[PDB]
């Protein structure tokens, strides 16, 4: 337990970022817990980020960096962030065929319609981040998905 | 600090040495006033002494950099500056949104006051109620309008 | 679902992939989702609202209402993954209400085949369907049950493989009340039998030699009881002969339990067999005549006691199309003229008077005694002779004139009774030589329809004896499902704790049968002159209330509403039973002197009475005994075609009418029988494909083991280890495991899609992080350049340097 020197050193890069884009003044808003620990590595769900501080919009609360390290070692004791096994076979709930092949339609419907429902606009922006293709309706390859969006951004 | 870089350092050679002549290297009191001859404008004797103040006594070359130890302390390099500008400039030149480098000034990073956002509205180069970087980089080094 | 599920034959058999996909994904939460109470269509689906002690707080769905029901009320509905579902032994919850739903929800889909169990469930469709094709039978001919959807044709497959497969007789027990279509289902089976009979490889059709016979047969069989406008008042067996190579090699009929009681007396809204009010109908006015009667039922007390007609029934045309069948089956006009004088016989057999003097009854009227003598082809003289004073024996002969007025009475309605019985056997000895064919026989297939489980408001000496049969035949269905299951569960290596299923009914039909029981108390009470049915009544009392479970005792109801005397818990319900009359109703006494005399003349007579004073129960008890023998010389199969309404329309479900019919046919009782085991059973392949997301690993699905799988996602439940049993290539479930499983996976499905998103929202962010990155450097050299201009823009020295360059 209790973070390390350079696990702090690290949150207070992040936390700096931050801070300087709302007005530098060592204060981060609390709107803006989740997409800070996302910069930290970690993949937060919405009921995990409202349990741990966040709130829906700006003005609210803010948060100083000592506030933030606790915050982000609690939310870091969950261990079903979820697994490549646990994606896979959720996607096979939907894969009619079983080759792993699953129409973009659906896949979207789900990422839109379904859970911490998704943005028309993100669904795009990751499938062309990704780059993951679909075929005359040799569709997409769910576990290509799986892999580039557990990949990151910056992959190399 | 010593980012007084020698491009910065012999531009400020050329420009003691034409006023000089002064016994060997010194920009003193006629070197000035007959500086502002060829230079199209007024010289007041006070002032002209007043610009003396700055340095402790005696201004040959060395000193006339150590005096410009104040305008070395940001000047970030020429091009630099105008890249910055570009980050916030997604339609290509012509510049940015007013609003946004308002917002982007007065509450974002180093937050602007409401009278140092003035300072820089007064002189700023407008149109279409939107912004003109190249033109501001321009003014900062300044080779005039 | 099978073969293929768009295939046009499977329109009423199947539910297309994509419907059934459909059918299979609507909304519901096993946590407030259930089965509820409703007055109207028996059981009703809806959401729980609040809870508080033993008083639940729902919501019903089909109409929305906020009933208030009792905990031990509210029903637990089985998840989609089992809507439409083919075989209600699969169901994860089997109660009552889901029973219901299962069979209405694919009888309102146009699906009226169901299995549950061992059963094959047939609701009647009221209506033409395609499900018979000579096409239909090729996609069923030699497949096991699970390979295709439900169907009757599948049942009938698989008895005639087995016949083939173990070379031993098979046999069909089919219920099934008036508009259950039970005699469709018969004739369907029988020319399935056909079908595969001449299919393997190289004057009238079996199915129609064999219906031919039902209208006589029904004219001396069936009546109108109660609850039921043409009830079969006995059962027939209809074994269907096949030589060693599989090939149809005959048929016959063989008949028990023929209710003779109805002979001489009929309750209410009741009557005697159909014939009698045939025959006096205006249809053949001579035979009227030759029999020696007026047309007028209602003037014979062995034919008036009930009703006089039914509803829906025309016995002239019936009388007109029993005579015809008469003549298919082909028999000579004068035996089919006997046949109804001893019909008519029996007529006046009831009208004889009889008064006494002092104890030795005589004549009064003489008339009807010559006419039954005459019919009988015998001298009046001598009959009243033998009947009001007999003689018989020792090493002489005395007068064993005992006979008074209650004796004669008695000693004729036996009589009565004993003609109909020879009658009717020989009635049946005649069809069967109808169908004898040349050819030898080797194996059979029988079929059987006999009375089902009666309970009506007022139950008496008739319904008991049917109950005690059902009771006997539901119970050979309880030991062919144990035999089963303990070769099943021996087959998967799992531990079976259980005693033979049949034993849950030895009670009730061991106080019935076993000395000192029900109907031997009956007996030994019709012994004595004076008895009574309160001396009968307190004999019953004395020997079991209160000194055994099954044995209970009803109380006084509305006035009119019949008293009770008893009432026995029968698997098909508890049931309460008069007790009035049964000593008058059981007596059935020979009497040697008629017979011997009645041995001359007229031929069918001869015959017939060619071939102590007994009774009723005892006949019972061995015709009952025999058909048992006979049955379990088999292997059964179960057919239940089931009334789905009261005014026959299509796709309409009666709630009430369905349930009851469900708990006399045994179904409900099968069922009661799987809960006390594991009924769920999964294949591994199907459980590691189904609930692997419950306990994901890296381990590539198809290198997984299924078992390996099921083992661990079900231990990291911490599922109690009572709940189920691996077996060799299955898991064993008892009720509502897959109930919880079901609603686990899409619990966990819906976080994992959460996840994901997270990881999603992740990415984007952490892409726009590096964006952030670069604006900042950015916006922060802005902000001090734009500041340090601000300075320098008054300090005179940064304007001079800005003059004194540009002049260089
Ligand atoms: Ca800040």
């Amino acid at each position: 337990s209790q973070l390390t020197k350079d696990e702090i050193e690290e949150v207070r890069e992040v936390f700096d970022l931050f801070d300087f884009w709302d007005g530098r003044d060592g204060d981060v808003d609390a709107a803006k817990v989740g997409d800070l620990l996302r910069c930290l590595g970690m993949n937060p769900t919405e009921a995990q980020v409202h349990q741990h501080g966040g709130t829906k919009k700006m003005g609210e609360k803010a948060y100083k960096l000592e506030e933030i390290l606790p915050i982000y070692e609690e939310m870091s004791s969950k261990d079903t962030g979820t697994a490549a096994d646990e994606f896979m076979e959720a996607f096979k709930t939907f894969d009619r065929e079983g080759q792993g092949l699953i129409s973009s339609a659906e896949i979207r419907n789900v990422l839109k319609m379904l859970g911490e429902r998704i943005t028309e606009d993100q669904c795009n922006d990751i499938f062309t981040f990704c780059d993951i293709r679909e075929d005359i309706d040799g569709n997409i390859k769910y576990e290509d998905l799986m892999k580039k969006v557990m990949a990151g951004p910056f992959p190399d | 600090r010593v980012k007084l870089s020698q491009r910065q350092m012999q531009e400020l050679k050329e420009a003691f040495t034409m006023i000089d002549q002064d016994r060997d290297g010194f920009i003193g009191m006629e070197d000035l006033k007959d500086m502002f001859s060829s230079l199209g404008r007024v010289p007041p004797d006070d002032e002209l002494n007043a610009m003396l103040k700055e340095c402790p006594g005696q201004l040959n070359f060395t000193a006339f950099l150590t005096l410009f130890g104040e305008k070395v302390s940001g000047t970030d390099p020429e091009d630099a500056l105008r890249n910055a500008f570009s980050m916030f400039d997604e339609d290509g030149q012509g510049f940015i949104p007013e609003d946004y480098l308002k917002d982007l000034l007065e509450n974002m990073g180093d937050n602007f006051s409401k009278e140092e956002i003035k300072n820089v509205w007064k002189d700023a180069p407008l149109k279409n109620k939107q912004f003109n970087y190249n033109k501001m980089v321009d003014i900062k080094g300044k080779a005039e309008d | 679902m099978t073969m293929d599920f768009s295939d046009p034959d499977m329109e009423f058999l199947c539910l297309t992939r994509q419907k059934l996909m459909e059918a299979t994904s609507i909304p519901f939460d096993g946590k407030k989702n259930c089965w509820v109470p409703d007055p109207d269509f028996g059981f009703v689906g809806a959401e729980i609202q609040s809870t508080k002690g033993d008083e639940v707080t729902v919501k019903t769905d089909k109409t929305q209402e906020t009933r208030v029901v009792k905990k031990d009320d509210i029903g637990q509905r089985n998840p989609p993954k089992f809507e439409m579902n083919m075989d209600m032994a699969n169901l994860t919850f089997l109660n009552e209400a889901s029973i219901l739903h299962n069979l209405r929800s694919r009888y309102e889909s146009g699906f009226i085949y169901t299995y549950s169990g061992l059963f094959c469930i047939a609701i009647n469709p009221y209506r033409r369907l395609p499900i018979y094709t000579q096409g239909l039978v090729d996609k069923y001919r030699g497949k096991r049950r699970a390979e295709m959807p439900p169907h009757l044709f599948s049942i009938a497959d698989n008895a005639y493989q087995y016949m083939l497969q173990d070379r031993e007789n098979q046999s069909m027990l089919i219920t099934g009340e008036s508009g259950a279509g039970k005699t469709e289902n018969t004739k369907k089976v029988i020319q399935y039998f056909a079908l595969v009979a001449a299919s393997l490889a190289g004057k009238g059709t079996l199915e129609d030699q064999i219906v031919q016979c039902n209208p006589v047969l029904e004219a001396y069989g069936n009546a109108k009881t109660t609850r039921n406008n043409n009830s079969s008042r006995f059962g027939k067996f209809i074994r269907i002969h096949f030589g060693t190579q599989g090939k149809i090699a005959g048929a016959d009929i063989e008949t028990y339990l023929l209710e003779k009681s109805r002979v001489t007396y009929q309750q209410s809204a009741e009557r005697n067999y159909h014939i009698f009010y045939q025959l006096l109908s205006p249809a053949f006015p001579e035979n009227i005549e030759k029999i020696l009667a007026v047309p007028d039922p209602g003037l014979y007390g062995f034919i008036n006691q009930g009703t006089l007609t039914v509803d829906g029934i025309d016995d002239e045309e019936e009388m007109g199309l029993t005579d015809t069948a008469f003549d298919v089956l082909g028999f000579t006009d004068e035996e089919k003229l006997s046949m109804y004088k001893c019909t008519g016989c029996i007529l006046h057999l009831g009208e004889m008077k009889w008064k006494q003097r002092g104890e030795q009854a005589e004549a009064d009227g003489t008339a009807e005694a010559e006419k039954v003598a005459f019919l009988l082809g015998v001298n009046a003289g001598d009959l009243l002779k033998c009947l009001l004073k007999p003689k018989i024996k020792v090493g002489t002969e005395y007068v064993t004139q005992g006979r008074n007025k209650d004796q004669v009475t008695n000693s004729i309605a036996a009589l009565a009774k004993s003609l109909y019985d020879r009658m009717f056997n020989w009635l049946v000895r005649r069809v069967n030589q109808t169908l004898d064919t040349k050819a030898k026989r080797q194996f059979f297939i029988g079929v059987l329809d006999i009375a089902g489980f009666e309970i009506f408001d007022f139950n008496s000496f008739e319904q008991l004896c049917i109950n005690y049969t059902n009771e006997r035949l539901q119970q050979f269905f309880n030991h062919h499902m144990f035999v089963l299951e303990q070769e099943e569960y021996k087959k998967e290596g799992i531990v079976w704790e259980f005693i033979d299923f049949g034993l849950d009914l030895q009670a009730c039909i061991e106080l019935i049968e076993k000395p000192m029981g029900i109907l031997s108390i009956l007996e030994e009470e019709c012994m004595f002159p004076k008895a009574s049915d309160t001396s009968f009544k307190n004999k019953l009392y004395d020997n079991h209330l209160g000194k055994n479970p099954m044995f209970g005792k009803p109380k006084p109801p509305k006035a009119g509403c019949a008293e009770a005397h008893f009432c026995l818990h029968h698997y098909a319900g508890s049931v309460s039973y008069s007790i009035a009359g049964w000593l008058d109703k059981n007596k059935d006494p020979i009497n040697e002197n008629v017979v011997e005399l009645l041995q001359n003349s007229k031929e069918p007579i001869v015959k017939m009475l060619f071939t102590a004073f007994q009774t009723i129960s005892s006949v019972h008890k061995e015709s009952l005994n025999k058909l048992m023998k006979n049955l379990y010389s088999t292997h059964p199969h179960f057919v239940r075609c089931i009334i789905p309404n009261e005014l026959k329309t299509p796709g309409l479900i009666d709630a009430a009418l369905v349930l009851h019919q469900l708990r006399c046919n045994g179904v409900l009782e099968g069922i009661r029988i799987c809960r006390k085991g594991f009924p769920n059973r999964i294949i591994y392949s199907e459980f590691k494909q189904r609930y692997s997301i419950l306990a994901p690993n890296a381990v590539p699905s198809g290198f997984a083991d299924g078992k390996v799988v099921t083992d661990k996602a079900l231990s990291a439940l911490q599922l109690d280890p009572n709940e189920y049993r691996l077996g060799n290539t299955k898991v064993f479930f008892k009720a509502g495991v897959l109930g919880m499983l079901e609603d686990m996976r899409d619990e966990r499905l819906s976080k994992i899609i959460s996840m994901f998103q997270a990881h999603i929202r992740g990415y984007l962010m952490r892409k726009a992080y590096k964006k952030l990155q670069d604006q900042r450097i950015g916006l922060t050299l802005i902000q001090r350049n734009v500041r340090k201009w601000l300075v320098l823009r008054n300090w005179e020295w940064w304007r001079l340097f800005n003059k004194v360059k540009p002049l260089l």
